């Protein structure tokens, strides 16, 4: 399963 | 930017025993960018329902895709892979050998 | 036996053709389990293993609403990098970014993976140690100071360490027939004249998984690696894999080489000698 956090560049 | 060259392999799923139904594949790898023209060829003509696989990479961020086919070799059918990528000036094209 | 999971994820710039295009998909070892993609009429994490098609619509709900917001992310990812690095619009710009947990043979943690590529170059990876970040240039290190900041590091370490093991066994456990096997190849090797004086030897590994592998030849115990021809692992397209090497063989010499494969599924390694 996907990782929870979406962090940005 | 980085423009690698993708390795050819065509190849098929089992041995080739005519008469007998099997998978030509043609796997391309190691290049980049991700744009790239595949083909799987039938005596010289593109053959229509050919899917691949979804485009993943390596460790080195190169990429690789299966192209597959349902096929029954013959005796005389010749079958090859055409490919093309900004790394080529033309479609490289390889044929396929049973024994490879 | 160690295993792992992995994320793949590309996205590429299509300037005035749309929105860039975004392609994910996942891993348990050597095969692929689901798989997302921006151009897909669905619009959904779609399952791409049997085993996997057996979780509920929850699972199916959250991975898709997940893995549009990566794609989202990669989407403004594209544009940054771009800024970074003063590039023109009208540039078609590739993104990638893997991570992934690896568990010993114990299914315990063993390594978690956090990078990110541009253009094929490395970008940014999480060391090690989990603590820290391999900027790569300038660029690089902007993004780092941004996930020092924003302590990225941190909730990273709880996702592969915790969650991503944790997924990963539950995989292991609920594929076991096929993620938790162990395929011998099939070996043998062809002989074909070239010339009147010499003869290639072909030394085959089919239906085999893993996909990791040894296959080497020898002549009287001696290594041939400077001269062998050995093909990159290829994917059977069933789940299992396939390799070969070679070797041109001056005739009358086939007796004095030996093929050797090693392979997780097998025993005890295999030395074929042509005879």
């Amino acid at each position: 399963a996907l990782w929870g956090f979406f962090p940005v560049l | 930017m980085i423009q690698r060259t993708p390795k050819i392999q065509v190849y098929s799923r089992h041995p080739a025993e005519n008469g007998k139904s099997n998978f030509l594949n043609c796997y391309v790898s190691g290049f980049h960018p991700s744009d790239i023209e595949v083909d799987l060829l039938k005596n010289g003509e593109r053959i229509e329902k050919v899917e691949h696989s979804d485009l993943s990479f390596s460790k080195d961020w190169s990429f690789y895709l299966l192209y597959y086919t349902e096929f029954t070799p013959t005796e005389k059918d010749e079958y090859a892979c055409r490919v093309n990528h900004v790394t080529l000036s033309q479609p490289k094209i390889v044929k396929w050998d049973r024994d490879m | 036996g160690s295993h792992s999971m992995r994320y793949f994820f590309t996205s590429v710039s299509r300037p005035g053709r749309g929105e860039p295009r975004f392609i994910a998909v996942g891993y348990v070892d050597d095969t692929q389990f689901v798989r997302f993609d921006s151009d897909a009429a669905s619009q959904r994490m779609e399952p791409r293993a049997p085993w996997i098609e057996q979780e509920g619509p929850e699972y199916w709900d959250g991975e898709t609403r997940k893995v549009k917001a990566h794609s989202q992310t990669h989407r403004v990812d594209l544009g940054t990098l771009r800024g970074y690095y003063n590039q023109s619009e009208a540039g078609s710009h590739t993104v990638q970014r893997m991570y992934g947990c690896d568990v010993g043979s114990d299914w315990r943690f063993l390594r978690g993976y956090h990078q990110y590529a541009y253009d094929g170059k490395d970008y940014i990876a999480l060391k090690e140690d989990l603590r820290s970040w391999t900027a790569a240039d300038m660029a690089a290190q902007t993004t780092k100071h941004k996930w020092e900041a924003a302590h990225v590091a941190e909730q990273l370490r709880a996702y592969l360490e915790g969650t991503c093991v944790e997924w990963l066994r539950r995989y292991l456990e609920n594929g076991k027939e096929t993620l938790q096997r162990t395929d011998a190849p099939k070996t043998h090797m062809t002989h074909h004249a070239v010339s009147d004086h010499e003869a290639t030897l072909r030394c085959w590994a089919l239906s085999f998984y893993p996909a990791e592998i040894t296959l080497t030849w020898q002549r009287d115990g001696e290594d041939q690696t400077q001269d062998t021809e050995l093909v990159e692992t290829r994917p059977a397209g069933d789940g299992t894999f396939q390799k070969w090497a070679a070797v041109v063989v001056p005739s009358g010499q086939e007796q004095r080489y030996t093929c050797h494969v090693q392979h997780e599924g097998l025993p005890k390694p295999l030395t074929l000698r042509w005879e």
